[PDB]
């Protein structure tokens, strides 16, 4: 088979070049809980971003449906620059 | 369950980012994934609260003034059945009467710490 040649910047790698942006470290998801006890993992398992709707207040239409929302509205911003660096 | 606008309710958690367990409040909006109640706080603000449905249940407090009217309508009744003054008005505790306790079947025993 050619060669996997077809490699594309995707609009980003070339403005981290122009800056000091760096990659990220890799380290691990996990990240500490504020006020609790025990750890929890930012992604890949029981997420702290999600726990906003499992809270029994929000001090605040549900608020809960707006992060939610919010987060499908990011998850489909991807999408759609992925998608446009497909275009590409 | 069932709720409605304007219901009195006390929150109540079945440590989740915040300690507002236990203060009352009367509802002021509802939806399917929870219920508002506003929550007075320190000059005082009006602070909406919304609630799961699941950390909260219905305030019993104003069910007592809804009972004493009831009462205050059956001993006024009572009163116009008969000639006295209905007395109806909630009074103080006041100080027990004397009374001549007997010590035949009760002699005062010492204790006078053993310590044990």
């Amino acid at each position: 088979k050619p060669l996997p040649k077809a490699k594309a910047m995707t609009k980003w790698e070339k403005f981290a070049a122009k800056k000091g942006i760096k990659p990220k470290e890799r380290a691990g998801k996990m990240i500490y809980d504020e006020a609790s006890g025990e750890w929890v993992p930012k992604w890949g398992y029981k997420g702290a971003n999600k726990k906003l709707d499992d809270q029994w207040l929000v001090e605040v239409i549900d608020p809960r449906t707006l992060n939610r929302a919010e987060r499908k509205r990011l998850v489909k911003k991807n999408e759609k620059q992925q998608r446009r660096n497909m275009k590409n | 369950k069932v709720y409605k606008v304007g219901d009195i309710v006390d929150i109540k958690a079945n440590m989740p980012h915040k300690f507002y367990q236990g203060k009352t409040g009367v509802v002021y909006n509802v939806t399917k994934s929870s219920v508002g109640v506003i929550i007075n706080k320190m000059r005082y603000l009006e602070k909406r609260l919304n609630l799961r449905v699941e950390h909260i249940k219905h305030s019993k407090c104003r069910q007592e003034f809804l009972e004493r009217v009831k009462a205050n309508a059956a001993k006024r009744a009572e009163a116009k059945a008969q000639g006295v003054a209905v007395q109806l008005k909630r009074q103080p505790a006041q100080p027990r009467e004397s009374r001549i306790v007997s010590t035949e079947g009760n002699v005062p025993q010492t204790l006078a710490p053993v310590p044990y």
